[PDB]
């Protein structure tokens, strides 16, 4: 397939920590989704590529009832190393970090894999993680740290029936699981409910380490957020703790042209140095 | 320390029924009481190991039932001409040597193993007090590096006692008589297995016997084969 | 002893104090640490290994020791940080019907690797002969059953021994132990240690609508002012204790010595008496 | 037996303060009354040598 690329508006600003804040402006520095960024338009109308999991991903889904269910996060998707097969079965979610490689292909009955090895975690979460012209958008911010596989989520009932694209509007994500399992994750594999016996299309972005200034409401929720590396107006709204900038000139951060090449010029001399006749002499020095 | 009758000569072969009392328990765990027939000259020969199921040998000595707290080996009706000593083994507790008994004279009358695997010794004639003398029992048949062998010494008049026990490859337990002055060292795993004296204390004058099988935890091992001993004759 | 469990237990509050009242244990010698300090140390996963040995073999279970069972069925290196919990089981594992069920692998080639389970049933081959399966004069059954009987004495009774091997790899610790909880005190300047968040203040009743996932709570400028109770859901408020500045008004040590004390930031009800701005 | 080694104490020690003790420990609020029961021994564990 030729994976399209759609524009991702302001969406994917999750809560970094669990701290109540009322009517403040918090400037956090963490892995977030860059505003007005590109996200592949993989359409599930067949598709199942292996995406790179560099430091965190933002998954989306505009399925109808059960089209997109499950995740096959892992490092190599082999039987040597472990993996993660968090799926969403009938009103339940099974989370196992067992090293089930594969059987034939990630499709689904547990027809995703057929093997048996040693496991490390079986945290079977009982509560599941998941109107004619009323679809349902489900966003999941997957982020991995030294010893926690944090997973964020948010379910919003979108209404507009425009061509398939990310809607316009700020919407934070709430954490649900904090699996403390420690395993390196570098590859991302998705799967759809085949059930053979424009349907849906998942958006998969990429997180980057950036600074974001978030506004907390009086109740305790985030109403909006401003990036600090999108436009000079955003940098001005970040250097001053206020989303309303007055008229004038403000001194923002300094610019510096980063180098491009790198040369290391040492002298010609290319030979060996006496060490076998110095460290190990006839017997030794005195 | 066990209890055995000094001698037994009255009513030869009719009411002898020698045994070994002094246990005051239920023989510990596995009830396996062996009977050794020590004969002057050649090495002793096994007679019976369990309470029943006698090995390939004389069929007129069986029914070694454990009555009370002692195994009464029925010896009546065997024969009327024998000159040897019957020794019984018990007290199978963990790390407990001296399982043999005292000298029981079972001579009914008084007056009137060779080519199985191998039998070799060192021949320690006129042993100098001290030093380090090595005695081997190289066996060209059964493996001398996989089975559980033992070393037992006996002196004129005194009975036998456990002197050295060695497991497969991970145990070098020593007897309580040496208390550390004896160091067992295994030879090449495919040639033989020898011992070491390590500066004896004038009590090692007794004659040695290298047995291919254990005494108290005795297993069938197909057959019980012993070897002749040699006189130390220390000059301390 | 030849096929022992290897239960990998994790993600629980291991309360070892309960084990002191479950069964009348006879040996609780923990070689690694103390049972009092064990309940305050987190771990990743505990390996539970259970077996049954005689009474004279319980002493053989030690961090480094030789014997018929210490180096042939289960060996512990010189790093065991668990316990040697064991107890007699001569109440339900001894019937007069023939106890040909257990074994201890009397025959072996050499010492096994510590913390290893060798589940094998091949005939012991004592060298110098290819034994494709035969029982005579060269190759015997390397397994031998016990002789446990009810009408015996101490030392040769069925003793169940269970060890709990501990490990600390480069993984987040799951099992920590029990968690002591104290009573709640409201409207009183006291100390608090709520889930690592330590401090002092007056725990009062607040009207803040916390989100169902938020636990802590801060203020405009980096100060914790409200936390969520680890017990039944309740929104509290952490205000600092009663503090203030003290000033002394003195007419000088030349006419008199009577002085006045002004406490700043108080309503005369938190220390004649006068209340000013 | 000539080189002794004390055991755990219900309270932390003091710098430059000798810890000579000969009583029996008491876990919780259950006095074992001299005879060593469960979780109550003498803090006089002898160091083993070889
Ligand atoms: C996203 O990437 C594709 C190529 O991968 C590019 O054609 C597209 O223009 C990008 N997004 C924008 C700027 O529309
Ligand atoms: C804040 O919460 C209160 C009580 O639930 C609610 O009445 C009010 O509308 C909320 N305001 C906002 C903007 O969240
Ligand atoms: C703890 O147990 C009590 C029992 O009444 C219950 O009311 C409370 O909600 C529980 N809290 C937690 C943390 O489960």
């Amino acid at each position: 397939l030729p994976p399209a690329y759609t524009n991702s508006f302001t969406r994917g600003v999750y809560y970094p920590d669990k701290v109540f804040r009322s009517s403040v402006l918090h400037s956090t520095q963490d892995l977030f989704l860059p505003f007005f960024s590109n996200v592949t338009w993989f359409h599930v109308i067949f598709d199942n590529p292996v995406l790179p999991f560099n430091d965190g991903v933002y998954f989306a889904s505009i399925e109808k009832s059960n089209i997109i269910r499950g995740w096959i996060f892992g490092t190599t998707l082999d039987s040597k190393t472990q993996s993660l097969l968090i799926v969403n079965n009938a009103t339940n979610v099974v989370i196992k970090v067992c090293e089930f490689q594969f059987c034939n292909d990630p499709f689904l009955e547990f027809r995703v894999y057929s093997s048996a090895n040693n496991c490390t975690f079986e945290y079977v979460s009982q509560p599941f993680l998941m109107q004619g012209n009323f679809k349902n958008l489900r966003e999941f911010v997957f982020k991995n740290i030294d010893g926690y596989f944090k997973i964020y989520s948010k379910h919003t009932p979108i209404i507009v029936r425009e061509p398939e694209d990310l809607p316009q509007g700020f919407s934070a994500l709430e954490p649900l699981v904090d699996l403390p399992i420690g395993i390196n994750i570098t590859r991302f594999q998705t799967l759809l409910a085949l059930h053979r016996s424009g349907a849906a299309a998942y958006y998969v972005g990429y997180l980057q380490p950036r600074t974001f200034l978030l506004k907390y409401n009086e109740n305790g929720t985030i109403t909006d957020a401003v990036d600090c590396a999108l436009d000079p107006l955003s940098e001005t709204k970040c250097t001053l703790k206020s989303f309303t900038v007055e008229k004038g000139i403000y001194q923002t951060s300094n610019f510096r042209v980063q180098p491009t090449e790198s040369i290391v010029r040492f002298p010609n001399i290319t030979n060996l140095c006496p060490f076998d006749e110095v460290f190990n002499a006839t017997r030794f020095a005195s | 320390v066990l209890t055995q009758p000094p001698s037994a000569s009255g009513s030869p072969g009719q009411s002898v029924t020698i045994s070994c009392t002094g246990t005051s328990s239920d023989f510990g765990g596995y009830n396996s009481v062996s009977w050794y027939q020590q004969h002057p000259g050649k090495a002793p020969k096994l007679m019976i190991y369990e309470v029943s199921k006698r090995p390939s040998g004389v069929p007129d000595r069986f029914s070694g039932s454990k009555s009370g707290n002692t195994a009464s080996l029925t010896v009546s009706g065997l024969q009327a001409e024998d000159e040897a000593d019957y020794y019984c083994s018990s007290y199978a507790g963990s790390n407990n040597f001296d399982v043999f008994g005292t000298g029981t004279k079972v001579t009914v009358l008084g007056g009137g193993g060779g080519s199985e695997v191998q039998l070799v010794e060192s021949g320690g004639g006129l042993i100098q007090p001290g030093g380090s003398l090595r005695l081997s029992c190289a066996a060209s048949g059964f493996t001398v590096s996989s089975n559980y062998m033992s070393w037992v010494r006996q002196a004129p008049g005194k009975g036998l006692e456990w002197v050295s026990v060695i497991y497969s490859g991970g145990s070098t337990y020593y007897a309580d008589s040496v208390k550390g002055r004896f160091t067992i060292s295994r030879d090449n795993s495919e040639n033989t297995l020898y011992l070491q004296m390590n500066s004896l204390r004038a009590e090692d004058t007794a004659v040695y016997y290298c047995a291919r099988g254990e005494i108290q935890p005795y297993y069938y091992y197909g057959m019980d084969v012993w070897g002749q001993g040699t006189t130390v004759t220390v000059s301390s | 002893v030849y096929a022992w469990n290897r239960k990998r237990i994790s993600n629980c509050v291991a309360d070892y104090s309960v084990l002191y009242n479950l069964a009348p244990f006879f040996t609780f010698k923990c070689y690694g640490v103390s049972p009092t300090k064990l309940n305050d140390l987190c771990f990743t996963n505990v390996y539970a290994d259970s077996f049954v040995i005689r009474g004279d073999e319980v002493r053989q279970i030690a961090p480094g020791q030789t014997g018929n069972i210490a180096d042939y069925n289960y060996k512990l290196p010189d790093d065991f940080t668990g316990c040697v919990i064991a107890w007699n089981s001569n109440k339900l594992d001894s019937k007069v019907s023939g106890n040909y069920n257990y074994l201890y692998r009397l025959f072996r080639k050499s010492n096994l690797k510590p913390f290893e389970r060798d589940i094998s049933t091949e005939i012991y081959q004592a060298g110098n002969k290819p034994c494709n399966g035969v029982a005579g004069f060269n190759c015997y059954f390397p397994l031998r059953s016990y002789s446990f009987r009810p009408t015996y004495g101490v030392g040769h009774q069925p003793y169940r021994v269970v060890v709990l091997s501990f490990e600390l790899l480069h993984a987040p610790a799951t099992v920590c132990g029990p968690k002591k909880s104290t009573n709640l005190v409201k409207n009183k300047c006291v100390n608090f240690n709520f889930n690592g968040l330590k401090g002092t203040g007056v725990l009062t009743e607040s009207n803040k609508k916390f989100l169902p996932f938020q636990q802590f709570g801060r203020d405009i400028a980096d100060t914790t002012d409200a936390v969520r109770d680890p017990q039944t859901l309740e929104i509290l408020d952490i205000t600092p204790c009663s503090f203030g500045g003290v000033s002394v008004i003195t007419p000088g040590t030349n006419t008199s010595n009577q002085v006045a004390v002004l406490y700043q930031g108080v309503n005369c009800t938190e220390v004649n008496v006068f209340q000013t701005r």
